[PDB]
RNA sequence: GUGGGAGAGGGUGGUGGAAUUCCCGGAGUAGCGGUGAAAUGCGCAGAUACCGGGAGGAACGCCGAUGGCGAAGGCAGCCACCUGGUCCACCCGUGACGCUGAGGCGCGAAAGCGUGGGGAGCAAACCGGAUCCGGGUAGUCCACGCCCUAAACGAUGCGCGCUAGGUCUCUGGGUCUCCUGGGGGCCGAAGCUAACGCGUUAAGCGCGCCGCCUGGGGAGUACGGCCGCAAGGCUGAAACUCAAAGGAAUUGACGGGGGCCCGCACAAGCGGUGGAGCAUGUGGUUUAAUUCGAAGCAACGCGAAGAACCUUAC
RNA sequence: UUCCCGGGCCUUGUACAGCUGUACCGGAAGGUGCGGCUGG
């Protein structure tokens, strides 16, 4: 329905589940999906099977929106990101540039107790 | 063991007094218990080892076995089934810590026509020692375990009798549910709702825990630091030195202001 | 290879030579250990402050992103 | 074995073709030790072959021989009480193994009333590539290389 | 005194972004969020994932080290001002002006209190769920006053002199591959120690001064005094009870939790058992008796390598 | 040689993670927050 035909996508991948988001160059989301709109709930939802599927998920909506070229900028340290990646690579789409962007604290906020005791 | 003969000694058993045991176990408690009182009657939960109970039991034919908790039961309907002869109740409870606290005291706000209880509970928890008033056992518990009955511990044990070995030493305290309240009293729910705000910041000043913990507050700075006057309570003197008589002072005072 | 072997005589507190500078800088934004650098104690140390007077200025990146898997 | 590599074993060659295959292919066949028999099956069977097929048997059965004869294998992995049926390379032996397994098996299988009619009409199907066997081989093909992302597991 | 050096030593005045949260716009939307597993909870006034624009608070990612500074507690974004300690070279000045220190005075992590501000995140107590998770007040932050404790430890008081070396590292100076100062560690002469270990940074050889000990529990408790708004801190017993309470190190045991190696142990194969009928042994029943023993592997086609009479023990 | 079973040899804790100052516990054979130490 936009026809901008190339943008970028932007994969959250995170312990307990992954999101991935296509967007235009403008920034604006056309689409996205999750482990939630697959049917998987609970734990299975970080695993990535539906990593795997979601994946593809995005492509496919995106197809429908005639888009060919993609930009893969990812986030978080999800055990289901490089094999998300390979798969968004190799759902039929031609991707231009991949980068890791997961967002770390300069010393700022205190975290969890689950994540404390860094030395 | 036989650390039973003397918990008995001090529960004032007699063969007209009955005995409700909540957490009995294996049943050894209500063992020595059956030599000395004419009706104890014993709540059960674990449908494991009521079979195992059932049996042992057999000897004494004075025992009565009811199967539901002490939370979701009238006691009340216990005590007029049972005890229709008996001219007073006794409870010697010896159940894990964790689940005593609550039903020691709904068995105090339903005001039944019990006299005292034999307990075992930790030392540091003791219904919070002697509650004196200047003391770090003193509480909001404590003020509670007050208003309703007279507490005494009689005495400690250290070591072990069930468990192979713990780490803390534990007590035992008796009780006498009182006739009436403490002192008169406006409503329940205000005395009961000042006290927590008084004891919500321990540290802190009683004037500041009025003025910020109690609802509104703010706009009653006045009002509060006037009545306090008019109570003969200093504002500057903590929770912790406030005994029940100036409790009760101090909410009959907040209240029609 | 080292850093410091392949390069030319420079000053260090100089927080403006901005060429010299990045080549002290990883892929991100990040100050090089004392192995890939291959600096003395003192130096190293001037070098930490000289690149964060350079940064807060705006010439270098405060982090930068890694093009890869 | 902990230390040792489990030398091969050494097979004699047939006597009629001098061959080892024949020879593997034969003791395939064998049940409760009987040489003579398989020996006469195999022959029977060739000889069905030779008047139905105008070529010598021994270059069709070879034929399938290659036919049949797997490159990827799934085998289980025990990681956290869970199954990863990771796809791995098969040694030429271990290639010759399963083929020969399978071609023999799949030969028991068929519906027709004599054994010797039954091998024959697997061996000349699985070298064409049709067949219990063949179609075997495209099942375990098809359970690997479907199952990729589980190649990590080197194993 | 002159000439220089290093440094998260301290105080004051400011600004640099990464990140979390909230708000205002854009586009998009069926779930986000969480555990070993799950459940509370947030969402059609449209959440999370995303982009742009603002607000506010706290902390300072790589460098960062076994590194540095300080008398300790402790101290890391950057800049500027004020300021303490210390080191080296010159061997220029005073001529014993030194060491220690009962009381006093000052400092003193964290937690906690008072008079006011502030509050993003996290979080006692507390509110809920399955029986660890979601929220949440004080607090953590700032200014001024109190509080004065600790595994406040190198469990090692301070100053000076003497007593083999080797190696790593921080920072100075020279006649520069080495020599000579001041710090931080590691092996070790002699020596010391009950042992572990210490060993020019002594726990060695000595001198000077201060503090502290007199068996365990009772007990850092009771009374008294001093301090403090309070919690509490400093000083600090006796009655009574026990014959031990302890420190090192040796041998061994049980599961703590790892390392390694072997076995038809697993795996890779072949043929079996558990389904059927029959033979035998056994449990349990039954009987007058169904003689007796053998009980995870290591009892159960075992004693029994021959029960119609004998064997036979019922 | 990952795993199941059974052994042998060599390593570490208690018997013949813990501790600690403080501040709180109306689900206290102990629990938690702020630190600190190895006497793990």
């Amino acid at each position: 329905k936009r026809q901008v035909a190339s943008g970028r996508a932007y994969i959250h991948a995170s312990y307990n589940n992954t999101i991935v988001t296509i967007t235009d160059p403008d920034g604006n989301p056309i689409t996205w999906s999750s482990g939630g709109v697959i049917g998987y709930k609970g734990s299975r939802k970080g695993t990535p099977y539906a990593a795997q599927l979601a994946a593809l998920d995005a492509a496919k909506k995106a197809m429908a929106y005639g888009m060919q070229s993609v930009d893969v900028i990812v986030r978080g340290t999800g055990a289901g990101r490089e094999q998300a990646i390979r798969a968004l690579q190799a759902s039929g789409l031609q991707v231009k540039s991949i980068v890791d962007d997961t967002p770390v604290p300069h010393n700022g906020c205190r975290p969890k107790k689950k994540f404390r005791k860094a030395s | 063991t036989n650390i039973l003969n003397r918990i008995v000694d001090h529960a004032e058993v007699t063969e007209k007094t009955g005995v409700i045991e909540i957490g009995p176990g294996i049943g050894a408690l209500t063992e020595q218990l059956a030599k000395r009182a004419k009706k104890v009657v014993a709540f059960e939960i674990d449908q494991r080892l009521l079979p195992i109970l059932k049996d042992t039991l057999s000897p004494y034919e004075n025992v009565t076995v009811i199967h539901q908790d002490v939370l979701k039961a009238d006691v009340k309907s216990v005590i007029e089934e049972q005890f229709q002869d008996c001219d007073e109740i006794m409870v010697v409870a010896n159940l894990p810590y964790y689940v005593t606290t609550p039903i020691i005291m709904k068995l105090l706000e339903e005001h039944l026509p019990l006299k005292g209880i034999v307990v075992m509970l930790q030392k540091e928890v003791a219904e919070r020692m002697a509650a004196d008033p200047s003391s770090k056992e003193y509480g909001s518990l404590s003020i509670a375990v007050q208003f309703y009955t007279e507490a005494k511990t009689v005495m400690i044990v250290p070591k072990t009798v069930f468990v192979p070995q713990p780490n803390v030493d534990s007590a035992v305290i008796r009780l006498i549910l009182r006739d009436g309240p403490a002192v008169d009293v406006e409503n329940e729910s205000f005395f009961f709702q000042l006290i927590k705000a008084s004891f919500a910041q321990r540290r802190k000043t009683l004037l500041n825990n009025l003025v910020n913990n109690l609802p509104e507050g703010k706009a009653q700075k006045s009002t509060i630091e006037q009545v306090l006057e008019e109570t003969n309570i200093d504002g500057k003197r903590r929770g912790e030195s406030l005994s029940i008589e100036e409790f009760a002072a101090l909410s009959n005072g907040l209240y029609k202001a | 290879a080292k850093v410091k072997a392949t390069l030319g005589e420079f000053d260090l507190r100089d927080y403006r030579n901005v060429e010299v500078l990045k080549r002290f800088l990883s892929e991100t934004g990040k100050i090089l250990p004392r192995r890939r650098t291959g600096l003395s104690a003192k130096e190293q140390r001037i070098l930490a402050k000289t690149i964060k007077r350079a940064r807060i200025l705006g010439l270098l990146p405060f982090t930068e992103k890694l093009v890869r898997k | 074995a902990r230390r040792r590599r489990a030398e091969v074993r050494q097979l004699q060659p047939d006597l009629v073709y001098g061959d080892v295959l024949v020879t593997a292919f034969i003791n395939k066949i064998m049940r409760d030790g009987k040489k003579n028999l398989a020996a006469r099956i195999f022959y029977d069977a060739c000889k069905i072959i030779q008047e139905k097929t105008g070529q010598e048997p021994l270059k069709v059965f070879k034929q399938a021989v290659e036919n049949v004869k797997p490159r990827m294998e799934v085998r289980s992995r025990r990681v956290g009480g869970a199954n990863y049926q990771v796809p791995m390379e098969v040694s030429p032996r271990r290639q010759q193994s399963l083929a020969l397994r399978w071609l023999v098996q799949a030969a028991n299988q068929r519906p027709e009333r004599r054994a010797a009619v039954r091998i024959a009409h697997e061996l000349m199907d699985a070298a064409e590539g049709k067949g219990g066997a063949v179609k075997k081989k495209e099942d375990v093909e098809r359970m690997a290389e479907a199952n990729r992302a589980y190649a990590h597991y080197r194993w």
